[PDB]
């Protein structure tokens, strides 16, 4: 009712657009202030939603207004154009609309800036006046006007200051990340071409090198904030060392000229009366238009010569307005490719993660969405996309390209003419070659420009990456880690879940990275994160391997976290044997850095009592509340775990992963601020419900509807697989979580057996009553007794250690059930009783799936290795052991 | 016999199927373009000509072998008749024999045959016999049906020549791609306006629509002079119905065979310094698809040279001879973005993008005298000449070349007898096809 006020209750001259709908809304406001005032003295639920039909068309018209609207639902339109007066929902969602701004800095009834994701603050040039009568497409359009001015100005002042003559390392104290960066590549493409004017280059190399030190100096004494800007400039002026080093040392001037003119050149048009349009970037004779769009301050890539080339090779497609397409295994750097080409072009790349629910229509209001706004579209795993729904998509495809080329003011998709911005783009990263995914027709595939890119450069990326972390030798270290990858990839089984490719490296250095503290950064650091990265998902023979290399190639107290997890086991009743305890170090390690983890062994081997008792261990050390929401994915559907799009009224449905993420994000109550959130996959890992999520699980952690909504993923929410095969799944799927392999059951007999035995006495004198069941058990001839077991015919074969339970239930059950008559015999009675009864549970347990031949060969043995001998036909009556003879009824039955 | 011998292509493949109703068009065709050997001549050209177009390379010169076996055997002697079938038999590695002498062209094949050209042999009975050839718009031109279906295999599309086609004749195409509801119905809403109206539309990728193809398109069809239909089909996606393509016009887009052939293609589909590009980039384009064919030996796997990669190349060279009008071209610079972005994207493996780095070495070279193949030399352009007189220079050197019988190892520097398995192959299946078709 509040967004219903808001969009009509409230503004004036907004009821006329619409008359019924008005009069339909002026009815349920009254029946709503009716119930109100009877209460403060289901049917109107139902009357909203039908009301929610007539909003369809004006929801599309204010979207039509405020293109940058399309990234939101239904529900979060309604929020944002019903709140006039508060001003601070609008906030909420600039992530969503925007992707590098999280809020909004107000004062005083005026915007005075923005502030990135990673705390970043941008101050506006003018201060935004907000007045009660605006709404709020105006004065957000007006806002990001603003945001690309200040963009501008502030890379005006720092590229001014910087040809002055001052050095970085005081500016990059005052500027936006952005403006520094692109300020200091304008600076160094004019002094290189300056360099290349003449033929010495010894001098501008030693000058950026005297830069870069400067810089890693300076980084050890800064705060945060100050800290990544650093790293990042770090980056590029990595870049620039590279390329001034590469130029010094080419023999002639042709060559020299030909490797300046294949890397990116940052130019600057000093005629132009347009301000925002007076910076072009060129590479390789083109030119493409930097936009000023805010970036903050992202992860920045390093400049591998594989990068370099699909930079060239999407400004070669982006030059006739073709769409950019990326190709090749999982884990070679193209998403991050095209969105560092986005940041080095000032604009955040949008990534939309198809899949089959992407039809013609979610995908042609996807594509009209993003060419209304002018942004930049990744489509990232097109192939997953049904083959149908790509061959009609072409058309809207190659419209949109011909507009662009020919630079139409309006396209017409999806039966409505809208507006195409000139700023514009189409990406695609598509994975071929993997089961389960369709392949593109020819005629898509001619309006798309593919690039290959099989294999990185790991060693360059590891090299700069240790570089900027500040390791004193960082060459030797990388070089040591890229080829101690390579022998374990090469030296080990060759079984489909090893992959040791660049996110697992990646993987390495992130978990690298914070234990520095207290273990240094040197080499212990980077075998221990190698260790903890790579160790849980190694089998039994491969982890000998992994200790013999780590040995060959590098030559080099956790108490509160183990006493937490003893804890939590004695409290649950488990064992914590050494195998236990490793896997739950392993799983507490592996999650410490990586939110996404893989669970995967034979049936019963100890998977959710790892992850149950870990996540127990961490809410007692940690002293955070913890939230798990167990789904099993193959039992619903798609469509009911992610969401459906009703086509009678083309409005969106949630599914339940879906719902649970909209309601952590919400945080309606506030009690999800300070709990970790775990939702658990307890079923198998299908490519078609799993790789729906490949930019959730990926350092984009976003959620990318049909419906164009974009949810975020919180850094404490974290997803768990359960699993035992892993046939089926793709490597996409594989490299992007941590995986836990279970080479063996984490639990000795014994230990289930007393854990069964001591849960179901927890599920209920009773003490006594327990010390004889137990004194009744014998390990020492059960294991005899489990072992010969095994020789016998099994119809759906189920392990021993899986049969423990019916054992241990039915010797219970047993016992409670004749607990009334145990209180008038001796104890040698009682014995032979509760042995007799343990006797038929083990039997029925354990050969009870078998021939009744293989059960006379079982109680046979049984009696053997137990004491009240148990016969074929015994039995207890009412408590005398007696046979079956005795129990027969006469039966007499009549004709009918 | 001829209707038997397409009846058995037509139930060797579903797209090869034939109706009387063309066979009969084709003989008034006969009439309407010693003389009952001259009519039957006439007949087996236009029939070559008109059912060629419907069947790739393989078939094409199936039928055209076992039609001129057929006109050969009728026409000359029993030893003739012999001596051919031994011809194929030795090309069949079923009876090696030398044939009988006799006249001349049979020297010409046997002088083919035994220097294993077997490219050569296999179209030496095109080259003797048949005297034309039919592509696209030549069946579009000549056609009084006015719904076309056109078919390839996948990882190629023909819609640029449809598009260059409807631009060549002044009229617009409306291409609808299939796959959806809203795309059927605006197909069907155009294709009314279109019938009232006029103008061409294609519908692409109907084996994606089945249902609808095998309800609406059929009924459509089988009930404007300015209206034409196109579809587009995979020869290797699923059976389109037989009544809806027996009552539409066939065509099978496939790449030229030859190297020469698709030199003068490229020519033809298009200062001075710019026209010599082009001719350097369509000279690469041709052989590096000719190379592409070959895929255990040339290259390391089965890659898709087409048109838009032939655009960027030529966009990209327009673009260098405009910001360096200082006449100091960087060689190097067009080397290393047309080996590596240009023709290279789709190169994953390491060893075919150093093949491709030698041929475009071999091609952009930028010397004066330069010998892009062992017999035709391509002279830098003067100083003084103009674009229509280096057009006009180009196109005659062009035309001087003559390609050899081994222009697949010559041409594309390669061992010679990878090409020698490669042809004996190809050679060995086109003939046991016509030996096992022929007897029956
Ligand atoms: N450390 C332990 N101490 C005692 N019992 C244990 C221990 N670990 C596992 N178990 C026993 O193993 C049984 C099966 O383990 P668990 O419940 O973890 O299976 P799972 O990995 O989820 O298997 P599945 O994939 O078949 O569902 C439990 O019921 C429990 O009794
Ligand atoms: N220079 C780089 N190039 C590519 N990837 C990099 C680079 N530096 C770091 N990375 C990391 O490597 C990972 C590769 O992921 P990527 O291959 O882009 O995903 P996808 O498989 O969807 O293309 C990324 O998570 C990224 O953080
Ligand atoms: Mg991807």
């Amino acid at each position: 009712w509040l967004d219903l006020y808001g969009i009509l209750g409230e503004n004036l001259d907004i009821q006329n657009f619409l008359p019924l709908e008005t009069s339909k809304f002026k009815s349920l406001t009254s029946e709503y202030k009716m119930i109100t005032t009877r209460a403060f003295q289901k049917l109107t639920i139902d009357s909203l939603k039908m009301i929610k039909s007539s909003l369809s068309t004006f929801l599309e018209r204010q979207r039509r207004q405020f293109p940058r609207f399309y990234f939101l639902g239904n529900d979060d339109l309604l929020k944002i154009i019903g709140s006039g007066k508060h001003h601070d929902q609008v906030s909420k969602f600039m992530k969503k609309m925007f992707g590098s701004i999280e809020s909004i800095i107000f004062f005083e009834d005026s915007i005075t800036g923005v502030r990135s994701v990673e705390g970043e603050v941008l101050n506006l040039n003018e201060k935004i006046e907000l007045k009660d009568s605006i709404q709020a497409q105006e004065w957000l359009n007006i806002l990001d006007t603003e945001i690309k001015l200040s963009v501008f100005t502030q890379f005006r002042d720092c590229l001014g200051q910087l040809k002055d003559g001052t050095d970085i390392e005081v500016v990059v104290s005052k500027y936006i990340f952005q403006a520094i960066l692109l300020s200091a590549q304008v600076m160094w493409t004019e002094l290189v071409e300056k360099c290349l004017q003449t033929n010495e280059f010894s001098k501008y190399w030693k000058e950026v090198d005297m830069k870069i030190k400067g810089l890693l100096d300076k980084l050890n004494k800064s705060s945060d904030n100050v800290k990544k800007k650093i790293e990042a400039l770090l980056v590029e002026y990595l870049h620039f060392n590279n390329v001034i080093g590469q130029l010094k040392n080419c023999s002639t001037k042709e060559e020299a000229r030909l490797l300046w003119a294949k890397v990116q050149k940052f130019y600057q048009k000093n005629d132009t009366l347009d301000d925002l349009n007076s910076v072009f970037i060129s590479q390789s004779g083109y030119l493409l238009q930097y936009k000023f769009e805010y970036i903050g301050i992202p992860e920045r890539l390093i400049y591998t010569p594989l990068l370099l080339v699909g930079f060239a090779t999407l400004t070669d497609s982006l030059h006739q307005k073709y769409g950019g397409c990326f190709f090749g295994p999982a884990g070679t750097g193209k998403t991050e490719t095209v969105k560092a080409f986005g940041q080095n072009l000032g604009r955040v790349v949008v990534v939309f993660n198809c899949d089959d629910s992407f039809d013609y229509q979610v995908l042609s209001r996807l594509l009209v969405g993003i060419t209304q706004i002018g942004a930049w579209g990744c489509f990232d795993e097109f192939n997953r996309l049904d083959e149908k729904v790509l061959s009609a998509v072409s058309a809207n495809i190659q419209q949109i390209q011909n507009g662009l080329q020919v630079g139409k003011s309006h396209i017409t998709l999806l039966e409505e003419e809208t507006p195409l911005s000139p700023h514009t783009a189409v990406f695609i990263t598509l994975n071929p070659g993997y089961n389960g995914r369709s392949e593109l027709p020819e005629n898509l595939k001619k309006s798309f420009r593919e690039f290959s890119m099989k294999s990185p450069q790991s060693g360059t990326i590891a090299e700069m990456i240790l570089q900027i972390m500040g390791f004193e030798d960082s060459k030797s270290l990388a070089s040591k880690i890229v080829h101690f990858l390579e022998l374990l990839s090469s030296k080990c089984s060759s079984m489909n879940h090893y992959h040791f490719g660049l996110r697992t490296l990646k993987g390495v250095l992130r978990n690298c990275s914070p234990l520095v503290s207290e273990f240094g950064e040197g080499e212990k650091t980077v075998v221990e994160s190698l260790k903890r990265v790579i160790l849980p998902s190694l089998g039994d023979t491969d982890e000998l391997v992994f200790k013999d290399e780590l040995s060959k190639i590098f030559d080099s107290n956790s108490k509160a976290i183990v006493q937490c997890l003893k804890d939590a086991g004695q409290r649950s009743g488990f064992s914590m044997s050494e195998e236990f305890l490793k896997k739950c170090m392993q799983f507490y390690y592996m999650q410490k850095t990586q939110q996404a983890l893989i669970l995967v062994g034979k049936a019963g081997c100890g998977k959710t009592a790892t992850w149950k008792t870990v996540i127990d261990a961490m809410a007692i050390f940690d002293g955070h509340a913890n939230v798990v929401y167990v789904i099993d994915t193959k039992v619903l559907t798609k469509e009911s775990l992610y969401g459906s799009m009703l086509k009678a009224t083309l409005e969106w449905r949630d599914g339940l992963f879906t719902s649970i993420l909209r309601r952590v994000n919400d945080d309606i109550t506030g009690t999800f601020k300070n709990s970790r959130i775990w939702v658990v996959f307890d079923s198998d890992l299908d490519p078609e419900y799993v790789e729906a999520m490949n930019s959730v699980l990926d350092d984009n952690k976003i959620l990318t509807l049909p419906n164009g909504e974009r949810l975020p993923i919180p850094p404490n929410f974290r997803i768990l697989f359960e699993t035992d095969n892993l046939d089926h799944t793709t490597p996409a799927t594989i490299t992007r979580c941590g995986l836990l392999w279970f080479s063996t059951d984490v639990c000795s007999i014994s230990s289930k057996i007393d854990h069964l035995l001591n849960k179901s006495y927890e599920a209920l004198e009773l003490d006594k009553l327990k010390d004889l069941i137990s004194d009744s058990f014998d390990m020492a001839s059960l294991t005899n007794i489990f072992t010969c077991s095994n020789d016998l015919v099994h119809i759906l074969g189920v392990r021993t250690f899986n049969k423990l339970e019916t054992a241990v239930q039915l010797a219970v059950h047993l016992i409670s059930s004749y607990r009334q008559w145990f209180q008038n015999l001796d104890d040698k009675s009682l014995k032979d009783v509760i042995t007799l009864l343990i006797k038929r549970s083990l039997l029925y347990a354990l050969a009870g799936d078998s021939t009744g031949e293989s059960q006379r060969a079982f109680i046979q043995t049984i009696n053997t290795y137990f004491s009240q001998e148990l016969s074929d036909y015994s039995t207890i009556v009412i408590l005398s052991f007696s046979s079956f003879c005795s129990e027969i009824p006469s039966v007499s039955l009549e004709a009918h | 016999k001829i209707f038997s011998m397409l009846e058995k292509f037509g139930q060797f493949h579903w797209f090869y199927g034939i109706s009387i109703g063309q066979f009969l068009s084709c003989f008034k065709r006969v009439f309407i373009k010693t003389r009952v050997d001259e009519i039957l001549w006439l007949l087996y050209q236009e029939v070559y000509c008109q059912f060629s177009t419907a069947l790739d390379k393989k078939f094409k010169m199936i039928m055209a072998m076992t039609m001129f076996c057929l006109y050969k055997f009728d026409i000359e002697s029993e030893q003739y008749k012999e001596a051919v079938l031994t011809m194929i038999g030795v090309l069949s590695e079923s009876s090696d024999g030398v044939p009988k002498l006799t006249n001349d062209d049979l020297r010409y094949l046997w002088d083919y045959v035994t220097t294993k050209s077997y490219i050569s042999a296999l179209n030496w009975f095109k080259n003797e016999f048949f005297v034309d050839e039919w592509n696209i718009a030549d069946v579009v031109a000549n056609s009084e049906n006015n719904y076309f279906t056109m078919a390839s295999e996948r990882d190629v599309d023909g819609t640029f020549k449809l598009i260059e086609l409807a631009k060549a004749s002044k009229e617009s195409l409306k291409i609808i791609p299939l796959g959806s509801i809203e795309n059927l119905n605006y197909a069907q809403e155009e294709i009314s306006k279109s019938k009232i109206e006029g103008g061409w539309i294609l519908l692409q990728n109907i084996q994606m629509s089945l249902s609808w193809v095998k309800t609406y398109l059929h009924k459509h069809v089988e009930e404007h002079e300015k209206f034409k239909m196109f579809m587009t089909c995979h020869l290797t996606g699923d059976k389109l119905p037989a009544p809806l393509l027996q009552r539409t016009d066939r065509v099978v887009y496939e790449d030229i065979p030859g190297i020469l052939d698709t030199v003068k293609d490229l020519w033809g589909s298009q200062g001075v310094w710019s026209v010599y590009c082009t001719f350097l980039l369509s000279w690469f384009h041709a052989l590096i698809t000719a190379r592409t064919r070959l895929v255990p030996h040339g290259f390391s796997k089965k890659y898709y040279f087409n048109d838009c990669d032939f655009q960027f190349a030529s966009v990209y060279l327009e673009n260098v001879l405009a910001t360096n009008s200082t006449n100091n071209i960087p060689w190097a610079q067009v080397r290393d973005h047309i080996a590596t972005i240009v023709y290279g994207g789709k190169i994953d493996e390491e060893k075919d993008l150093e093949v491709v780095a030698k041929l475009c070495a071999h091609v952009f070279c930028g010397s004066d005298n330069l010998q892009i193949v062992p017999g035709v030399r391509i002279p830098q352009p003067l100083l003084q000449q103009s674009e229509e007189e280096e057009r006009a220079r180009l196109t005659a050197i062009l035309s001087n070349t003559i390609e050899p019988a081994d222009s697949l190892s010559s041409w594309l520097q390669l061992p010679r007898e990878s090409i020698l398995d490669y042809e004996r192959l190809q050679a060995k299946e086109v003939a046991s096809s016509t030996e096992q078709l022929l007897q029956e």
